[PDB]
């Protein structure tokens, strides 16, 4: 449990009839905004979604991103959330339109049941049978086993050095195989043999338990592009060899789509359909904007959350049109804008009391006043970062709870962003020897 | 730390329980006249011949009549003129010419002089003035030999109409009603496992470990005797250390992790086991100790002060001729050095600053005024000293009202660089005791060419008082205390040493040996060198591996996993039915319907199984008459299913 800038975020705080209520959840006033973030949280579970486009407006210091993770954790850990910023979309191995899809296909949630029945313990006797089928007596410390195997998982079994009385760990329906070690009944045979001797497991011999585990489609594109880990033994030299992101073309998908509507329609697997967040939109240029006008067209494409925080700004990549939100009107028709407004004076203080409570910082109320009176007069994102400087100069000064005194002394020992620009452009004067070099 | 020994409790002693007598002489004659009024071929005597204590009775009651060891002994006085000879459990084990009919170590009876003398005294306690059948016990796969002596001796020494083997394990699962199963029975002399399917033993597979309670006994005799090393006051018979295995062995469920951290000292009071067995001329001593401590001090400073005052007379020699040789030719001050045996000036100068340093540490009335005006100096050269002394104390706590972490540093440092030098000591110390070290080589190789404790304590009184980090564990007296090592534990308990007393010398302690002793059973190869297997394993192979791979019989997991139950006398520890069905659950597969149990009377019911089976058909259809033995031999054997195969 560490506080981040977003501990408190725990949902969107909302009633059951879908309104907003104030101070709930960790959230204060900002109503409207929720509502509509609870109606796309709505829109993302009905199931009836090709591609839509939400963007965030409102300035620095208002609760956009807040918003975001009200919504990642109130889908849950069920459907995916893919949380990127708009800086991360550039590479130097593969174009900038193919970062896109990336993340659309990290979107994309598949989740799959599976029953695996494992086998842990020692091995008694390794019989080959016919000549092929080989038994394999599995000793616990409730009692032994026998066990048929395929001619091919014995192969596995023999690349790894397991003789007479490894204990070993067989997966039944992936066939996956480790050896953990030597048994101790085994272990003063010799008397400096170097093996991990580890007892016998004083369980069950047949574990039977069942996992619910998730995939994204861009794994899948992934693994079926190239092969990945656990034989492609040639990347360990490294420049030319190494598992570089490559071109995914758009015939991989459609038989990638192909092969997932297959498996969905034997009843094996379900579909979720996941949650882009890409932040700072401004940082994508116009031909990401172009390539995203069509990517949201496809069938099968995830919501898109933008956040954007500029005004009327000039569009990367090409420096000769103006536009609002940095977003340009060819793609702003699309978007479902939602507004976000700033903080009135007395919606400061509530703020102040959760984050002081979420940090576990107590303080009077004395001390509550003069914090607002700094988010107030300079910003809302300064004064919240005071509450955990002050505690370390209350408890250090023999006291428990912080009061004015300390507050006023951490003013003074971390200055904010205004008042360091008037000691820079008023105090650093001239540019000489002991001046600032602009 | 007096804190481990402190609110320690007093001790809970046991005493010794010896196999003493009993004082009991019954001429039993009452059993004779309920066994006359019984209808014939329902009447006969059972006696149940074991290792450890023979039994015997009438087939028509519950409990053994005479239960006693095979122990007689034959005497004769001079002082009476007289032969004695008694048996049984009337000798004392105060006269020991005891010798027992069974040979130690093995259930085979090979000492029949005993023999017929034991059951001399069985027919004489049960009454016998004049004829009836007798269902006798012996051990498995019996020696030809022996059933052709003890026959011989029940028929031509005493006089019987029949009488019938049979294993007595084998009538312990018949009177507990089972039919088919795993009968492992631990006895006294060797712990025998049998199958048996449908009422039948399988005497062709049985498999006898070669351990007992005779084998627990002297094992354990072993064992205390090689614990107890320095010479342990007290006759320590084999008959105490059985009572002991008796009452304070149990088989640890898991051997491994209890024995490993069982010596430990936080809570080794209630693991341990503790055995018994049965002013003024004061003030004159220690005023003679101080008149004596006087007189030697007093020789002490008088030999200090003679030396004192010889350096003081050399140094004023050395200064005399230093003064001589100032203003004096080259050749003359080489003169003067020649007489006083010294080689250079530098010389003369060294041995006076070495006197006066040494000094500064350290006719009538002109002797008088000479021997005051040393003592004069050596008193201002101790008081110059102490000064000194008392400076650097001052600025080393000046120092300290300052610094104390680089002063800590140079103090571990310190304490370092003294312990190093302690080892270097206890290295040259051990190597003079030693020769191939290249010390004596280095030696040799000379020879041949030319052919802190108390600083230590000082330093670490210094670290308790004044750091925080320095415990009393890390001194070198702590270092060097019984409550560090494990012998002191190992031998006589977390309680303090034995200071000679009364009640206190003679006391075994018990720890190890309550979960050693009873463990051989299952890990026999290792613990007392016994080259067989354990019982866990003896079973396995007989339930695995054996018993599916024999033709005639129908379910070999399904059948003999049913019933699994313990018979012997060796059975009765606490969590051993546990041990050995985990060790089965180990080996056999998984769902085996296992069900480990016991007898209800494991010490007798090897009496009433033989009880109840001794006046039935099968029982008349397999006695052995007279006029059989006259005919058929010796080594005649009626195949019961009970009794070993026939020859
Ligand atoms: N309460 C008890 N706890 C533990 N052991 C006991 C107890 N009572 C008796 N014993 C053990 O039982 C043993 C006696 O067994 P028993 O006399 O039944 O064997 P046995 O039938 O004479 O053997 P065999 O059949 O070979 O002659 C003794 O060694 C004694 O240590
Ligand atoms: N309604 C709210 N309740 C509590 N804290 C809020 C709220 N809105 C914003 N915040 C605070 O604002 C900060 C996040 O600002 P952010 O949304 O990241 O601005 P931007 O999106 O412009 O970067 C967080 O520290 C959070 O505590």
């Amino acid at each position: 449990h560490r506080t981040a800038a977003h501990t408190h975020i725990k949902g969107l705080g909302l009633n059951s009839s879908g309104i907003a209520e104030k101070q709930a959840a960790g959230f204060v006033g900002q109503c409207a905004a929720r509502e509509a973030c609870g109606v796309v949280v709505d829109l993302i579970k009905a199931h009836k979604m090709a591609g839509r486009g939400v963007l965030l407006a409102g300035g620095p210091g208002t609760g956009k991103t807040a918003l975001a993770l009200a919504i990642s954790q109130e889908l849950g850990t069920k459907i995916p959330f893919c949380p990127i910023t708009g800086s991360e979309i550039y590479s130097t191995e593969v174009k900038k339109t193919e970062v896109l899809m990336e993340n659309f296909r990290r979107a994309i949630g598949l989740r799959v049941r599976e029953t695996k029945d494992v086998y842990e313990g020692e091995v008694t006797e390794m019989t080959p049978e016919e000549a092929s089928t080989l038994l394999i007596g599995l000793k616990s410390a409730r009692g032994q086993k026998k066990l048929r195997l395929d001619p091919s998982i014995y192969e596995a079994i023999q690349k790894e050095r397991v003789q007479v009385g490894d204990v070993i760990y067989i997966e039944t329906n992936t066939g996956a195989c480790k050896r953990v070690g030597r048994s101790d009944a085994y272990a003063t045979e010799f008397d400096l043999e170097a093996e991990e001797y580890v007892p016998i497991p004083k369980g069950e011999v047949h574990k039977k338990k069942e996992i619910v585990q998730d995939v994204t489609l861009h794994d899948l594109d992934v693994a079926n592009a190239r092969p990945q880990g656990g034989q492609d033994i040639i990347s360990m030299m490294g420049q030319l060899m190494k598992p570089k992101m490559t071109e995914i073309t758009d015939k991989l998908r459609m038989e990638i789509n192909k092969v997932v509507q297959k498996y969905i329609n034997q009843g094996v697997a379900e579909l979720i359909p996941g949650v882009l967040f890409i932040d700072e939109a401004h940082m994508l240029d116009i031909e990401c904007f172009t390539y995203l006008n069509k990517a949201l067209e496809s069938p099968i494409a995830p919501i898109v959350v933008l956040a954007s925080n500029r005004g009327i700004a000039t569009i990367r990549g090409a420096d000769d049109l103006k536009a609002a939100h940095g977003i340009p009107p060819d793609f702003l028709q699309r978007l479902l804008i939602i507004p976000t407004h700033p903080y009135e004076p007395d919606e400061i203080r509530r703020i102040v009391r959760i984050r002081a409570q979420t940090e576990g910082v107590q303080l009077t109320d004395a001390a509550v006043d003069r914090v607002a009176e700094h988010g107030v007069r300079i910003s809302l994102r300064y004064c919240l970062q005071l509450l955990a400087p002050a505690s370390i100069l209350a408890r250090v000064n023999g006291r428990t709870q912080v009061d004015v005194q300390d507050i006023a002394e951490a003013e003074e020992l971390f200055l904010d962003a205004r008042r360091s620009a008037n000691i820079l452009t008023s105090t650093g004067e001239s540019g000489g020897l002991h001046g600032f070099i602009s | 730390r007096d804190e481990p020994w402190k609110r320690l409790p007093p001790p809970t002693v046991y005493p010794v329980k010896e196999a003493r007598f009993e004082k009991y002489i019954p001429p039993q004659l009452d059993g004779r006249e309920r066994a006359l009024a019984q209808p014939p071929g329902q009447v006969a005597i059972v006696i149940d011949n074991g290792s450890h204590s023979v039994r015997a009775g009438w087939n028509f009651e519950d409990k053994p009549r005479l239960a006693i060891p095979p122990i007689m002994s034959k005497y004769r006085d001079r002082k009476m003129g007289k032969t004695f000879s008694f048996a049984g459990s009337d000798c004392y084990a105060a006269r020991s010419h005891i010798r027992n009919a069974f040979e130690a170590g093995t259930g085979i009876v090979s000492n029949w002089d005993v023999m017929e003398h034991v059951l001399d005294y069985v027919f004489v306690k049960l009454g016998m003035n004049e004829d009836m059948p007798i269902v006798m016990t012996e051990a498995v796969a019996n020696l030809p030999y022996s059933r052709k002596s003890m026959s011989e001796i029940i028929f031509e020494c005493y006089g019987a109409p029949s009488l019938v083997y049979g294993i007595d394990s084998l009538f312990s699962f018949r009177h507990n009603q089972g039919q088919t199963g795993l009968v492992v029975s631990s006895s006294y002399s060797a712990t025998h496992v049998i199958p048996v399917y449908n009422r039948k033993a399988l005497l062709s597979q049985a498999i006898r470990l070669n351990w007992g309670g005779w084998h627990m006994a002297e094992y354990m005799l072993k064992l205390l005797k090689l614990k107890y090393y320095t010479g342990f006051p007290g006759k320590l018979n084999s008959s105490q250390t059985e009572h002991m295995v008796r009452d304070f062995c149990y088989v640890s469920l898991d051997y491994d992790r209890e024995l490993a951290g069982y010596l430990d000292w936080t809570g080794l009071e209630d693991r341990e086991r503790i055995v018994q067995y049965p002013e003024e001329e004061l003030a004159r001593i220690a005023e003679r100790k101080k008149e004596s401590g006087r007189r030697l001090q007093e020789q002490a400073a008088k030999m200090r002060l003679e030396r004192l005052m010889k350096k003081e007379q050399e140094l004023e020699y050395y200064k005399d001729i230093q003064r001589r040789m100032q203003g004096e030719s080259k050749k003359e001050i080489k003169r003067l050095l020649d007489e006083a045996e010294l080689k250079d000036e530098a010389a003369l100068e060294r041995v006076i600053r070495d006197l006066e340093r040494s000094i500064k540490r350290a006719r009538q009335q002109r002797l008088l005024k000479s021997n005051w005006e040393a003592r004069q100096r050596a008193k201002a050269e101790k008081e110059a000293e102490k000064a000194r002394l008392a400076e650097e104390a001052r600025l080393d706590e000046e120092r300290r009202k300052n610094d104390l972490e680089g002063w800590l540093e140079e103090k571990r440092q310190l304490r370092l660089a003294k312990l190093n030098q302690l080892k270097e000591r206890e290295r040259l110390k051990a190597d003079l005791g030693n020769r191939k070290s290249l010390a004596s080589q280095i030696r040799m190789k000379n020879i041949a060419n030319l052919a802190l404790e108390a600083a230590i304590r000082s330093l670490e009184n210094d670290l308790l008082r004044y750091d925080k980090t320095f415990s009393y564990d890390m001194t070198l007296d702590a270092q060097r205390d019984w409550s560090k090592s494990l012998l002191h534990a190992f031998r006589y308990g977390p309680r303090p040493f034995d200071p000679s007393s009364q009640a206190e010398t003679h006391r075994v302690h018990l720890n190890v040996e309550r979960i050693r002793v009873p463990e051989v059973l299952f890990q026999p190869a290792a613990i007392a060198g016994v080259d067989q297997a354990g019982l866990v394993e003896i079973a396995g192979d007989i339930l695995c591996q054996r018993l599916p791979s024999l033709p005639g019989i129908q379910d070999a997991p399904d059948a003999f996993l049913r019933d699994v139950f313990l018979t012997g006398g060796n059975t009765l520890f606490q969590n051993f039915d546990e041990r050995l069905r985990q060790g089965l659950m180990a080996l056999l597969p998984v769902g085996a319907p296992l069900r480990v149990r016991r007898a209800q009377d494991a010490i007798l019911d090897a009496w009433r199984g033989a009880a109840g089976w001794a006046c039935t058909e099968e029982a008349k259809a397999a006695w052995i008459t007279r006029e059989e033995y006259l005919e058929k031999g010796g080594e005649y054997i009626k195949e019961h299913d009970l009794g070993n195969a026939f020859a």
